[PDB]
RNA sequence: AGUAGUAACAAG
RNA sequence: GAUGAGGCUAUU
RNA sequence: AUCUAUAAUAGCCUCUC
């Protein structure tokens, strides 16, 4: 990164923790990205890898 | 014994230059994968129930020979000799910082080698490999 | 179909050839003929497994009516098939390792204790010898294999350990079932080679279904929606 | 601020902020976008290609070699039998052994997948029986209780043990 | 080394010790009553 | 009392 | 009553 | 050129107010 900075530019770091990550983060986004992802596999992986999202989006 | 009959030469003071690389720990005359070292561990220690005689077992056959030689008649736990085993065939590769010595018998005394800030010179006991040279 | 296999060969020959489809992950359903293949292999093993003993002087005998349970103590033969692979992979290493000869690379069917030999014994639909020399391809000498045929037609290895009576009692009992299944009308059943694409199966019940069909964002009515609109929809910009 | 519905399986109240009205303000959002993710999942995608499939044919050969017993590497477990927490192996046997109760033998098949397609059946079984721990009290005098626990036949219905199974035991760091 | 199988415990047991006391009969280390014995025990079970 | 700190121990 | 993941370490 | 390959248990470090 420090040698691909434009020349004359500037270039920042920002150092950041991200607050309530695990609140904010939802299991329906997940199940989206399990199917996104295995998008050219067999039906039955992608149910499988689905599943567990399913699960969490119903927690106890 | 590698670090007894070991030579220590003159300690130096300035900047050195450390790289992380995935180096070996500890020497090994012989080395195989760990897939490999347990089928051989299984072949010697536990020949009855080793289950398929894999091709890739082909090569050390003769090793294994040797070893069921040595072990014959040893009245030892044969946990504890298949992981002796292991130790002297199954390789340990770790992500170390070096600078200018990467052998294994190096790896060994490398908190002793060099810091961010001095090396040390020294002369491992033992042989060294014509390809290391 | 199944019927005919239960009523003839018995209990424990069906549940090892289940047992041997499940170990290699073959439905029975969706081939009975290789159920019906393995057991008649099973069958013909214990046939001639069961035709000779070793006596205190380690030499075979035959067997007949008339004898206790205690004579017959240790079987000539030795069955490897008809056994879990991991079962039978531990005798073949035990007998090899304390009969001094190298593990053959592939298992076997039966072990001779007599001539201390690993016999891979088969069932051919051609001609015996062309069976025999494919099956020689393999190792050839390492184990001494013996074929036999639906047409009356063997090839047994150079090393004979058996006698007449055994081959042609096999034989007749391989031309009944032949006959029992061609009256029954059951041979056009296995010739067909019928053998479709198998894989891994991963069915969704209704409660996970219903789940996961309430488990979709806002906007969706259930998950084959999402699906699709996963797999199609074009989200640039 | 997003979709409230009741469960129809669970019959508990669900929330989904997903595709959900954009935040107003700083405060945390859970309000997710669908499209955006895709977005994003696409550009990964076309940042590195064939990622996806290597990284999904990967995991799948992994799962078709993978073993039942791979579950007893895990600390304490909640066991929903006693609704307590158990050592991962204690608690998988004693899932192995309710199944095998309630005609559930895909984990003597030896691999994960028919493990998991058990665990779905079972989600679908009107009524599921277990052993359970059930503690005997008595009172020896210093009065002290002194606790004797053993093995009890138990039932429950769908609707617990689907309950149950998506239960998570909260405790204390 | 993690044993694999998805036979039952008790037949493996079984078949090991069966072969077990075959070999040792076979290369000396068991005598006819022990062996009598073992088969006696292994079929009863 | 005290320790301690969003809840406990100060025996069961 | 003490969880998930990653890295390193010791032992069987 | 270490990319491959790698059983289990335990510990230490890192990652809602
Ligand atoms: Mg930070």
């Amino acid at each position: 990164m420090l040698s691909n900075c434009p020349p004359g530019g500037i270039s920042m770091t920002v150092t950041g923790d991200n607050t309530k990550w695990n609140e904010c983060l939802n299991p329906r986004i997940f199940l989206a990205m399990t199917e996104r992802i295995t998008r050219d596999s067999p039906i039955w992986f992608r149910d499988f890898c689905s599943i567990a999202p399913v699960l969490f989006s119903n927690k106890i | 014994m590698r670090l007894d009959n070991a030579t220590w030469g003159r300690i130096t003071f300035g900047p050195v230059e450390r790289v992380r690389k995935r180096v070996l720990l500890n020497p090994l005359t012989k080395e195989m994968p760990p897939d490999e070292a347990s089928n051989v561990i299984m072949e010697i220690l536990f020949p009855k129930e080793a289950g398929i005689p894999r091709e890739s077992t082909w090569i050390h056959r003769e090793l294994i020979k040797e070893k069921r030689e040595k072990l014959k008649g040893t009245m030892i736990t044969p946990i504890v000799l298949a992981y002796m085993l292991e130790r002297e065939l199954v390789a340990r590769r770790r992500f170390l910082p070096v600078a200018g010595a990467t052998s294994a018998e190096f790896i060994e005394m490398l908190h002793c080698l060099q810091g961010e800030n001095w090396r040390q010179i020294y002369h491992p006991g033992g042989n060294k490999l014509t390809e290391s040279r | 179909m199944d019927t005919f296999i239960t009523r003839n060969f018995q209990t424990t020959i069906i549940q090892k050839a289940k047992n041997t489809m499940a170990e290699f992950s073959e439905d029975p359903e969706l081939q009975p003929a290789m159920l019906f293949n393995i057991c008649v292999h099973l069958e013909v093993c214990y046939v001639i497994s069961d035709m000779n003993f070793l006596d205190e002087e380690g030499k075979a005998y035959t067997a007949l009516e008339g004898q206790g349970k205690e004579q017959n103590l240790r079987p000539q033969y030795e069955v490897i098939e008809g056994m879990p692979r991991t079962i039978a992979w531990m005798v073949q290493r035990s007998l090899a390792q304390e009969h001094g000869i190298e593990t053959p690379k592939y298992l076997a069917d039966l072990f001779d204790y007599k001539t201390k030999r690993f016999i891979e014994v088969g069932i051919t639909k051609g001609l015996a010898d062309d069976y025999f020399w494919k099956k020689k391809e393999k190792l050839g000498n390492s184990m001494e294999l013996m074929i036999f045929s639906y047409n009356q037609d063997y090839s047994l290895s150079n090393e004979s350990s058996l006698d007449e009576e055994g081959k042609g009692r096999v034989l007749s009992r391989l031309t009944e079932l032949q006959a029992e299944l061609s009256l029954k009308n059951l041979w056009q059943v296995l010739i067909g080679e019928e053998d479709v694409e198998k894989g891994i199966d991963f069915k969704l019940g209704q409660t996970i279904s219903r789940l996961r069909d309430i488990s979709v964002p806002a906007g969706f009515s259930n998950f084959e929606g999402m699906r699709s609109y996963i797999d199609n929809i074009d989200p640039k910009g | 601020k997003g979709k409230q519905y009741i469960s129809d399986v669970t019959g508990c109240t669900m929330v989904d902020p997903t595709n959900g009205p954009l935040p107003e303000d700083n405060e945390p959002s859970a309000y997710a976008q669908l499209d955006c993710v895709l977005e994003a999942l696409d550009r990964m995608d076309e940042e590195h290609p064939g990622l996806f499939q290597a990284a999904s044919q990967n995991a799948m050969e992994t799962l078709m070699v993978t073993t039942v017993d791979k579950l007893t590497q895990g600390r304490q477990t909640f066991d929903w039998t006693v609704c307590r927490n158990q050592p991962a192996a204690t608690a998988l046997n004693t899932t192995i052994t309710s199944f095998r109760l309630n005609d559930l033998n895909g984990a003597d098949k030896g691999g994960l997948i028919p493990f998991c397609q058990d665990i779905i059946d079972s989600l679908d079984r009107p009524e599921m029986t277990f052993f359970s721990v059930k503690n005997i009290k008595k009172k020896l005098p210093a009065f002290l209780i002194k606790r004797i626990p053993m093995k009890v036949k138990d039932k429950i219905t769908k609707v617990e043990y689907i309950k149950r199974a998506l239960s998570l035991n909260t405790m204390t760091k | 080394r993690k044993p694999v199988g998805q036979h039952s415990m008790l037949e493996a047991m079984a078949h090991r010790l069966r072969m077990d006391a075959r070999l040792d009969y076979e290369s000396g280390r068991m005598s006819k009553d022990d062996f009598e014995k073992a088969m006696a025990h292994l079929g009863e079970i």
